[PDB]
C-alpha cells in the first residue's frame, strides 16, 4: 500500500482535545522496562518477546501530542552528552550553549505482565460436504505508569490500565461429490490478529489521561480556566476511575 | 496468540495427513449411481 | 474492546475502605524478586517465566491506594540521582532542591514459589454421536511480604499469602449420521485461563492488609480513632489470621 | 477462590505452642542455597528448578513466628545500607539513627538434594468395557540447617530433615457397546500433586524445632521455667531425635 | 497451566490423526439402510 | 541480472522535489535501535531478526538526498577519532585540521514494533482435476523518529509512520486421467514476498517529510520563499497529518 | 506423610558409637567439589547434575555427630566476616569479640566420578495372557576424602570409598479373553529408585571412620584409653582396610 | 549393598609392594587437565564429560599409598592460604607456624584423549522361536604423566599409559507357540559396563610405577638397598617398557 | 585387559634409533592449538571435538624420547612459578635455587584441519537368505610443526605431515526358511575405528624426524659423527621429503 | 597407512621453481581471519566451521618454502616475549641476546567467503533390476591476501584467488529375481569428498605467486637477473592475471 501515520484509537482523539493547562510541565522519561518476562510460543522463535521493547518511545509521543507536557531527551542521554563535548571543544578553539533543561516530575513505569489465551472459543458446523467454522482468542496486556516528584523522591500518582487483544479466524470449506464421479472443492479463509504493537499504544495513551485527571483532583497542577473543569472528556474518565470487578 | 491461516485441504497448502479422511468422508456421503 | 483500568478483586475494595491512621508512613520498596525459578512448559517458550517480574510495580500501587503509606521511588533510584545532577549543574550556572525523603520502614519480600497443576480433573460423556467434556487445572502462587525497620535492621512483621488460579475448559461435539448417507457435525468450545498477572495483584493487595492489621496489634502504628478498631474489615482479617490446615 | 494465608501443616501449630525462653535471640539469615542441582524433566522447561530458590524467605517466617528469635535483615543488606546513606545525607543538611543490631548466632544452611521418583506404583483393572486405574509417585526433599556461633566461628548444632511429596492420580473409564449399534463412553479423572513449595515449608518448620530442642540439652540457651522442660511438644521431638533406618 | 482451545475434528483446525477413528466410530453406529 | 541502485517508492520522488530552505541544517544521527524484539519464525533460524539492524544507515541516505540536511558521521565516531590521532601525530613530526562540525539538532528514533500476520486469507477451488488457489499475508512495521534540540535537551517534533508488507502466493495444478490409463499432471506456482528491507526505507523516507513539514508550521526553520509554502507536496502531507482510525 | 530426620544407614549408628578421644580436633571444611562432570540423561533435563552439589553440607554433619571433631564455618566465611564488621562498627559507637577459631587440620576432598548403568539385567515370562517381569540397574558413586595438615601443607591420610545404588522395577500384567467375547485386564507395577542423595551420605559417613581409624595407627591423634583400641567397631573397619579386587 | 573401599586392580597390589627408597620425595600435584574434549553421546546429556574431571584426586591417592612420595596440598592452595591468614591474625592478638613445605619435583600431566567404540562386535542366533545374542564394545583411554624438576624447569621423565574399557551385553529370548493357541514368552538379559572411573584409576596407578622405575635407571633417586634392584615387580615393569606395536 | 604403555607405530621405533648429536638442544613447547574447528557429528554430542586438545602433551613425549632434545616445562609455567614463590618464602625464613633454564629454540605449531569422510565405499551381496557386506571410511588429519629461533624471532624450518584414519565394518547375516515352517537366523558383525588419539601421535612423531633431518641439511645443528650422516633412517626420510601429488 | 608429507597440488611445484631474488624479504604474518561466517550443515555439528581456522599456519609454509621470504614469528608473539623474559632474568644472575628482527612488509589477509552447493547434479538409470547413479557437488572458497607496507601503512598489492571443491559419489545396485523364488542382491558404492583443508592450501600457494609476480611489475622488489624475467612460470601467471568472466 502506501506509508501513512500509525493508526490511532478513540483514546488519541480523546487525548488531543483535552483542556489546556496554565503552563507546560517538563518531564523526564528514562525507561519503561518490559517486565512481562513472556516470550512468544511455537511456531515463532524462542527468543522473540511477546511485547515490544519500545514502550518508552510510545509514551514520549503520547506526552508530546497531549499539549500538556514538554518531554526531555533522557533515553539517549549518553549520545546527547557526547554531542555537547564536541560543541564545547569547538567553543574554545577558533553562542555559548546553556545547560540542559531539567524536569519537575519524571514519568516512569512498566508493562506489568502479558497473559496470552485468557479466553478462547470456537464454533463449527458441517452438513453434507459444506462446512464453516470460527475461532477467537483474546490476550491481555497491562501497563503501569507512575509520576515521581524528582525534588523529594515521592510518588504522586500511579495508575494501571489494561487492553484486550482479540485475534479471530473464520474459515469455510466444501468437499462434495457433484454429479457422478466429479468432485467439487473450495475453501475461503480469513484471519485477523490485532497487533500488540498498536494495543500497547492505546493503553499508554489512556493511562496518560488518568494521570492528567488525577493531577487536577489532587491539586498538583491546575487548569487554565476552572469553567473547563466540567469538560465532557474529564467527566468521562472520572466514571472510569473505579475499576471493573472480578 | 497468533492466528495463522492454513488450508485444511492437502490439495492446497495443507497438512497431508487428513487426505485419507477427506476422501473417505466424501465417498461415504455420495448418492450418485452410475448412469447408463 | 476499549482500554480501562485493571480489573480488581474483592480485596481492592476491601483495601480502600480501611480506617485512617494518625499520620502516613513513608516506605521504600526496592525489589521483590521472582524467586520461584519456574518457567512455562511446552508449547510455550523455554524462556518465558511463569510469574511476571513486575511484582514490585504492583506493590507500590497497593501501598499508594491504601491511603496509609507514601511510597518512595527506590526502584529507579539510579535514574533519579542522574536527574538531580542535571538540576544541580544548572543551579550554579546562570529554588535550591532539598534532599531525598527517607523512609522509616522498608517493605520488601519475594514470590515464594509457583506450583503448576496442583489439582486437575475432567469429566466426559458420549452417547450415540453427541458428546461433551470438561477439564480444569488450578495452580498455586504464594507471596512473601515483610516489613523491615530500617533504623535497627530488625524485621517487624512477616506474612505469607496464597491464591489458586483456576483454568477450565468446556467442549461439546456432534459426529452423527443423520438420515441415510448424510453426515452432521458440530463443535462448540470455550476455555478460560485466569491470568497469573491478575492473581498476583490480588495476593499482594491481601498481604498488605495483613501487614496493616498486624501493626495495630503489635503497637507499631496506631489508628486515628480507637473506636474504629472494631471495624468490620479489620475484624474480618482477624478471623483469617490463623492459616488453613493441610 | 479467595486469597488467604499459606496453608500450614501440623508442624506450624507444633511450632507456635513452644515454651517461652528467657530472652529472645537475634539471628542473621544470609542465604540458604539451592544446592540440589536438579531441574524439572519433560514436559516442563529445561530451565525450571525442581525446588524454589526462596528457602531463605521461608526460614525467616519460621523463626519470626516461633516467638523465640528476632530475625535481622541480612538478605537485602545492600538495599538497607543504601537507604541509610540517604537518611545520613539528610542529617547534616537542614533523631540520629543508631547502628545496625548485630546477632549472636547466624542460622544458615542448604537444601541437600531433591530426588524425584523414589518410589512409584500403579494398579489397573478392566472388565468388559468398564475400567479403572491408579498411579502414585513420591519424591524426597532434604533440608540442612546449622547454627553458627558468629563470635568464634564454630558450629553449635546441625540437623537434617526430610519430607515425602506424594503425587497420585485416579482415572476411570467406560467404552462399551450398549444395545445394538449404540456406543456409550465416559471418563472421570483426578490428579493431585502435592506442592514442593509447601513441603519445603513443612520441612524447615520442623528443622527449627530440632534446633531449639538441641539448644536446651546442650545448655546453649535455657527456658524461662525449668518445669516447662517436660512439655508434651519437647518430649515429642526427643523421641524423633534418633533417625529412621535404611 | 494454560488451557488452549483446539478442535477435536480434522475437518476444522485439529489433529488429522483421529480422522480414521471419527469416521469408523460413526459408521459402526449408523442404523439407516438404503431406501428404495 | 545487473547491479543497480536500490529501488525506490513514490516517497523518494516525493522527497527529492521538496522546496529549498534558507540554509542547510546539520544533524547527528547516532543510533536507531531495533526495539522490536521480534525474530523470524520457523523454518528460518532462531536468531535471525525480523527487521534489519541497519535503519541508521537508511536514515542518513534519506536526510542527505533530501537537500535540506547535512548529516554528520556520529555512528563510526570511534573510528573517526582514531583517524584524527594519526593526522595529529604526523603534524608535530616532519594544514592544521579544524575541529569536528557540530550539529544544531540530532535526529534519533526507533523501530516501534513489527507485527507479523496482521491479516491473512486465501481462496481455493477444484473442479474435476483442475485446481487453483491463492494466499496472502500482510505484516506491519512502524518507525518512530524524533528531533532533539541538542542545546537544551528538549524534543521538538515526533512522528510515527507505518507500512504494510504484502506477501502473496498463487498456485495452479492439474491431476487428471486423460484418455484411459494415461495420467496428465502440471503445476504452475508463483510467490512474491515484499522485502522488509525495502519497506523500512519507504517508511523512513516518509517520516522525514513529516518532520520537515512540522518544522515549517512550528516556526523551527523557514522556507527560502513563502510563496512555496503552498507547494503540492506540502499540501499533500498536510492532509495525511491526521492519523487513520481503528 | 510427616517430616522427620533424614534416614540413616548402618554406618551412622556405626559412627556415633566410636570411642572417645583425648581432646576434640578443630577442622575446616571449605569445599567438596562435584568433579564427576556427569549430568542426568533423557527424559530428565540436560542441566540437572547426577550427584547433588551439597556434599560439603553432608560432611559437616558427619564430623559434628561423630563426637570427635569441632567443625568450623568456612563455607559461608564471606557472610561471617560481613557480620563481624557490623558488630565491630557498633563496638566503637555507643564485650569485645575474640578472633576466629582456627583449625589444626582441614578435611577436604571430592566426589571422584559417578558411573551410571554399571550393571543391568531383567527377567520376563508370559504364559497364556498372564505375565510378569523384573528389571534392575545399579550405579556406582565414589568419594575422595583427605586430611591436610594446614601447618606444613602436607597430606596426612587419604581414603576412597564407594557405594552401589540399586534401582529395580517389578511389573505384572494380564491380558486374556475370559469366557467368550469378554476381556479381562489388570496391571500391577512397582519401582524403587534408591536416592543418590542418601547413598552419598552413607559413603561420606563411612569415609570418616576410615580417617579416624587411620589416625590412630599412624599416631596422629590418640584415644582417651588404650584399652578401647580393641573396640569391635575399629576392629571391623580394619578388616575392610584392604580393598576389593577387580 | 554396603559401603566399602574403592575396588582396586592388580596394579594397586603391585604398587604397594614396591621396594623402599632412602628418603621420601615431596611432590606438588597441581592439576591434571581433562584435555580429551570428548563428551558422552545420546541418550546421555550433551554436557556430561566422558572422563571424570577428578584425575588429580586419583593421582594423589596413588602417590600417597605408594610409600615413596609425600604429596603436598597444591590443589586447594587458595583455601589453605586463607586458613593461614586466620591463624596469623590470632597470633598477634591475645606456637608460631612455620612456612609451607615445598617440593623438589612436581608431578603433572593430562588425560591424552578418550576414543569410544575402538572395536565392536556381536553374534546372534535364532532357531524356531529360541534366540540368543551377544554384543561388546571397548573404549580406549590414555594418561600422560611427567615429572618436572622445579629447580631448573626441565622435564625428567614422561610416560604414556593406556587401558581398554570393555562393555558387553548378553540377551536371550523365547517367542514360541507351545501346544495349539497358547503362547510362551521369556527374556533374560544382562549387561556390564566397566566404569571409566575405575579404569582411569588403574591407568594412573600403573603410570606411577613407570615413573618410579625410570627414576632408578636414570639415577634420579636410588633405592635403600641395591640388592632389591632385582625385585620381581621392577623386573616385571622393565619388560613392559617397550610399547606394543600397531 | 591389563594396563600397558600406549601402542606405538613404526615411526616411534624409527625415532628412537636416530643418530646421536653433539649436544642436546633445549626447547620450549608452549601450546599446539587445535585450529581444526571441527566437532563430531551425530549421534555424538554437539560439543565433542574431533581431535583431542592434548597435542602439546604428545609432542613433549616425542621430543623427550628422541634423545636429541631436553624439553622444558612451559605449559604449566603459572603453576611452576607459584611453586618457586613458596620455596623462596621459606629461604629467607628459618641451597639457593638457580633461575629457570631457558631454551635456544621453541617448537610450536598447530593441527591444520581435520576432514572427515574423505573417501568411503562399500560392497554388499545377498543370495537366497545368506548375505554379507563391508564398509569403510577414511578421515585425514594434518599437523603443522615449526621451529622458531627465539633469539631473533625467525622461523628456521616448517613441515606439514598427514595421516589417514581408516574405519571399516564387516557384517554377515542369514535369514532363511530351513525345512518347512522353521526359521533360521544368524548375524556376525565386527567394526574397527582407528583412534584419532593414536593417529595424531604417529603424525607428530613423524614430523619431528622431518625437523631433525632438516636441521642437518641447513647446518642448524650437526651430528656427533659425519660418518653417521648416511644412516638408513635419515636416507629414508630424505626420499619422503618431496610431497605426494594431487 | 603410513604418515607422510601433506600432498601438494601443481601450484606447490610451480612455487618452488620460482626465480631467485636479490635478497630475501622479511615478513610478519599476524592473523588470517576466517571471515566466512559459514558453519557446516546437518548431519554435522552446529558448531563446526566450514573452513579451518588455521589459514595463518598454511601461509607461513607457503612463504617459507617459496625461497623468497623469511617469515617471522608474530602469531605466538606473547609466548615468545615470555620466553625472552626468562633468558633476561638469567642474564643478570650468575651471550647477550639481540632484539627481534622486524619486517619491511607484513602479509595479511582473509578468507573471503565460502559458498557450498554452487552447482550440483546427478544422473540415474534403472532397467530390470540393475541400476546405477551418480552425484556431484562443488563448493567455492576464496582467499584474500594483501601486502601492507609497514613503514607508511599503505597497501602495495592485493589479490583474490578461488578454488572449486568437487565432491562426487557413484553407486550401483542390483535387486532382481533370479530363477524362480530366489533373490539376488548387490551394491557397490564409492564417494570422494575433496578436503577443504587441502584446497585452502592450494589457493593460498597460488595467491603467493600473484603477489611475487605483482612485485616485479610494480618495481617493489627486483629479480637477481633480468634475463630470468621471461621465465615460463612468470609468463604463465601473467596470462592468468585477467580474471574469468561471469
Amino acid at each position: 500500500a502506501r506509508p501513512t501515520l500509525m493508526p490511532r484509537a478513540q483514546s488519541y482523539k480523546d487525548l488531543t482535545h483535552l483542556p489546556a493547562p496554565t503552563g507546560k510541565i517538563f518531564v523526564s522519561v528514562y525507561n519503561i522496562q518490559d517486565e512481562t518476562g513472556q516470550f512468544k510460543p511455537y511456531p515463532a522463535s524462542n527468543f522473540s518477546t511477546a511485547v515490544p521493547q519500545s514502550a518508552t518511545a510510545m509514551l514520549v509521543t503520547a506526552l508530546k501530542d497531549s499539549r500538556w507536557f514538554i518531554p526531555l531527551e533522557r533515553q539517549g542521554l549518553q549520545n546527547l552528552l557526547n554531542e555537547r563535548k564536541i560543541i564545547r571543544a569547538a567553543q574554545e578553539n577558533g553562542i555559548p550553549l546553556q545547560s540542559l533543561t531539567a524536569a519537575n516530575i519524571m514519568v516512569e513505569g512498566s508493562i506489568i505482565g502479558y497473559e496470552s489465551n485468557v479466553k478462547s472459543g470456537g464454533v463449527g458446523a458441517r452438513y453434507f460436504g459444506i462446512g464453516a467454522d470460527t475461532q477467537y482468542q483474546l490476550d491481555q496486556i497491562a501497563v503501569n505508569l507512575r509520576v515521581v516528584n524528582v525534588s523529594t523522591g515521592e510518588i504522586l500518582s500511579s495508575v494501571n490500565t489494561s487492553k484486550t487483544i482479540l485475534s479471530y479466524e473464520v474459515q469455510a470449506g466444501v468437499f462434495r461429490f457433484i454429479d457422478y464421479q466429479r468432485l467439487l472443492e473450495g475453501e475461503v479463509g480469513y484471519t485477523s490478529n490485532e497487533p500488540v504493537m498498536l494495543c500497547l499504544m492505546s493503553a499508554i495513551e489512556t493511562g496518560v489521561i488518568f494521570l492528567i485527571n488525577d493531577g487536577i483532583d489532587r491539586g498538583l497542577w491546575d487548569l487554565q480556566n476552572k469553567a473547563e473543569r466540567q469538560n465532557d472528556i474529564l467527566v468521562k474518565y472520572r466514571h472510569m476511575s473505579v475499576p471493573p470487578e472480578s | 496468540g497468533t492466528m495463522t491461516f492454513q488450508f485444511r485441504n492437502p490439495n492446497f497448502g495443507g497438512n497431508p495427513n487428513n487426505g485419507a479422511f477427506l476422501l473417505n468422508s466424501a465417498q461415504a456421503q455420495n448418492s450418485y449411481k452410475d448412469p447408463s
